[PDB]
């Protein structure tokens, strides 16, 4: 017997890495990505802000089969701009705006513990 | 059976409620609709399982094993 | 402690033949005494 | 800033808020990530010393599986998984202990608030079953009558959310967005009026109805959420939102240091 229980949902890759690096070959300047251990709710917010940021020409993001944690990821843009550089910009974008997130949340949540 | 802990549904814990529940009937006279209002369970996803559960585990109880 | 037998908590201690209609009850069916042995579960 | 935040009201078990300037997978992301990632401490596995009651032994096992616990001072130990130890150390587990008897005539019962820490508890808040009503019970498991016994020995880990329904702090949750469909993401079924024949949203007033006659506003974009967080108790709602927002930016970051470490 071999069926995978619930172990491989989340836990990252064993004897593996956590994404994979290749270069498609039918458009210039594109990348797949392959995240594991990961779905929707992390993919469908690096999709729609690396979409809000303007440099970039496409991005989407799939799960090929719900029986797998694992998704895809296709990024291009115009030319000397680097789509990891462009992946390293929108995670810096998430990290500030949720971090002003948390910070304006614990004000508003002391000031409404009344005094 | 017990009630069940945790409601498949939502997930909020029930079983607490339960002999509470009883006794809103037997001596507050209470109608049971308002009596799971002033329980508390405004969603109704917890609501059915507390209207819906029966008791089964009294009449197994009335056995004398042992 | 080996047999059980009934509503009664007769532990036989059967060997052979010890009266198995055990002295308190009158049962003839010699129920068997789950174990001491350390039994473990998995709440998942 | 950025992303500003109203609320609304707030209790012991429940925080209703609004969230401005973001983004709709921004938003929706936070509701995943706060209902399946949070990570807290729950009982996990048993061990039945002696049973004897009507009720079989895994329902004993699972309904103890479903007891929320206290877990204020979950971060100060690690998983079992990434632990140094082997079998359940005192700097990855806890140990819980039960114990019933049939004394008296009636029926009694066996109330979650009857379960006591065993192991080194070594100061952190953590593990006491949680009793919401205020009568002392805590959740009913058992019942016995005059001869049943129940011997149980339990250690809780620390688990998400994910993998099982046990670790979830998250119980509900609510979620809402342009309650009078300017934005036309849907249209309604009906028969004779949309208007009549739906009730209107109970968050409708706190933004204004739609002026009846100016043309569709198709440049505009979707903000101004509607979150009602309720958790179940087993640690508080202020606590659960901002580790929901603490754990999802982990996650990203995380993904940053892999891509920067590649
Ligand atoms: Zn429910
Ligand atoms: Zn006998
Ligand atoms: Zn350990």
């Amino acid at each position: 017997m071999n069926a995978p229980d619930r172990f491989e949902l989340f836990l990252l890759g064993e004897g593996e890495s956590k994404l994979k690096i290749d270069p498609d070959t039918k458009a210039p300047n594109a990348v797949v990505i392959t995240f594991e251990k990961e779905d929707h709710t992390l993919g469908n917010l690096i999709r729609a802000e690396l979409l809000n940021d303007r440099k970039v020409l496409f991005a989407a993001y799939k799960v090929e089969h719900p029986f797998f944690a694992r998704f895809k990821l296709r990024i291009q843009t115009t030319e000397g701009y680097d789509p990891k550089d462009a992946l390293k910009n929108a995670c810096n974008s998430i990290i500030n705006k949720l971090g002003a997130l948390k910070t304006n949340f614990e004000t508003e949540w002391n000031l409404q513990t009344l005094a | 059976m017990i009630v069940p802990v945790r409601c498949f549904s939502c997930g909020k814990v029930v079983g607490d409620k339960w002999e509470s529940y009883l006794n809103l009937l037997q001596e507050d006279e209470l109608d049971e609709g308002t009596a799971l209002s002033r329980l508390g369970l405004k969603r109704y996803c917890c609501r059915r399982m507390i209207l819906t559960h029966v008791d089964l585990i009294e009449k197994f109880l009335r056995y004398n094993p042992l | 402690l080996k047999y059980i037998c009934a509503e009664c908590s007769s532990k036989l201690s059967l060997s052979r033949t010890d009266a198995v209609r055990c002295k308190d009850c009158g049962h003839r069916i010699l129920l068997k005494a789950r174990t001491k042995r350390l039994v473990q579960f998995e709440a998942r | 800033e950025g992303p500003q935040v109203k609320i609304r009201e707030a209790s012991k078990d429940n925080v209703d808020f609004i969230l401005s300037n973001v983004d709709l997978a921004m938003a929706n992301s936070l509701r995943r990530v706060m209902i399946a990632e949070i990570p807290t401490l729950a009982i996990d596995s048993v061990e039945v010393e002696t049973n004897t009651t009507v009720l079989a032994d895994e329902f004993i096992a699972h309904r103890l599986g479903l007891i929320p616990l206290q877990s204020m001072d979950i971060e100060q130990l690690e998983y079992s998984r990434d632990c140094f130890c082997e079998d359940h150390c005192d700097k990855c587990s806890v140990v819980l202990t039960l114990q019933a008897f049939g004394e008296s005539e009636s029926t009694t019962n066996v109330y979650s608030k009857d379960l006591v820490i065993v192991s080194n508890l070594m100061g952190r808040n953590i593990g006491h079953p949680i009793i919401q009503d205020k009568e002392g019970n805590g959740v009913l498991i058992c019942k016995l009558r005059k001869g049943q016994e129940l011997k149980l020995t339990c250690v809780a880990k620390k688990g998400i959310a994910k993998e099982h329904a046990k670790w979830g702090p998250a119980a509900a949750i609510e979620f809402e967005y342009d309650p009078w469909n300017k934005l036309k993401h849907t249209d309604y079924w009906y028969e004779q009026d949309s208007a009549k024949e739906w009730p209107q949203s109970k968050n409708c007033e706190y933004e204004d109805p739609p002026n009846e006659g100016d043309p569709f506003d198709y440049k505009a974009q979707a903000d101004t959420f509607y979150m009602n967080v309720e958790s179940v108790g087993s640690i508080p709602v202020d606590q659960v939102v901002v580790r929901g927002i603490d754990t999802l930016q982990k996650k990203v970051a995380s993904i940053l240091l892999a891509l920067t470490q590649m």
